[PDB]
């Protein structure tokens, strides 16, 4: 049932936005494509929120 | 019934069990075999983290499947470290980590000297001997990687 990007290295699955691994640290593949109809959950998005709220300072 | 655990480090652990045991009683098997403490151990399957309350039946793990087993620190967590170049690293530390011992994690994927490392968050520059704790640096945090190259 998980929704996401296959970690080649430990087969979990991790969320869409998630630039590594949340269990074993492994980078995102480079041709996985973030799909512009993902809704991240809600401590995903304050998590992306607060890096956009970085940026704007 | 058999399942077996792969691990990161190849290894492949062949474990005897029964369809109702928990994600526990398989972790204390795991125990029995390689010394690891359960508290210690993340084991995925179809793609999802087992909680340890749960059994194999509940997961719908069936005779001979295969289970993965990556290690991660009882206390820790991930943070991100951005780099300039835009790679993205992601790191496995500790809030006792001082920014030192941050940096020799980043040594090992950059190869870089912690000394031309600096390491940037919420706009400042972090001191080495501070830990990620006295910065309130939480879970999922990104920090900025800039190298000091010499000339
Ligand atoms: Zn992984």
């Amino acid at each position: 049932m998980p929704v996401g990007w296959q970690c080649p290295g430990c087969t979990f699955i991790n969320k869409p936005t998630r630039p590594g691994c949340e269990m074993c640290c492994r980078a995102r593949p480079e041709t996985y494509q973030i799909p512009a109809s993902y809704q991240p959950d809600e401590e995903e998005r304050a998590r992306l929120a607060g890096e956009e709220e970085a940026l704007r300072q | 019934m058999q399942i077996f655990v792969k691990t990161l480090t190849g290894k492949t652990i062949t474990l005897e069990v029964e369809p109702s045991d928990t994600i526990e009683n398989v972790k204390a098997k795991i125990q029995d075999k390689e010394g690891i403490p359960p508290d210690q151990q993340r084991l995925i399957f179809a793609g999802k983290q087992l909680e340890d309350g749960r059994t194999l039946s509940d997961y719908n793990i069936q005779k001979e499947s295969t289970l993965h087993l990556v290690l991660r620190l009882r206390g820790g967590m991930q943070i991100f470290v951005k780099t300039l170049t835009g790679k993205t690293i992601t790191l496995e530390v500790e809030p006792s980590d001082t920014i030192e011992n941050v940096k020799a994690k980043i040594q090992d994927k950059e190869g870089i000297p912690p000394d031309q490392q600096r390491l940037i968050f919420a706009g400042k520059q972090l001191e080495d001997g501070r830990t990620l704790s006295d910065y309130n640096i939480q879970k999922e945090s990104t920090l900025h990687l800039v190298l000091r190259l010499r000339g």
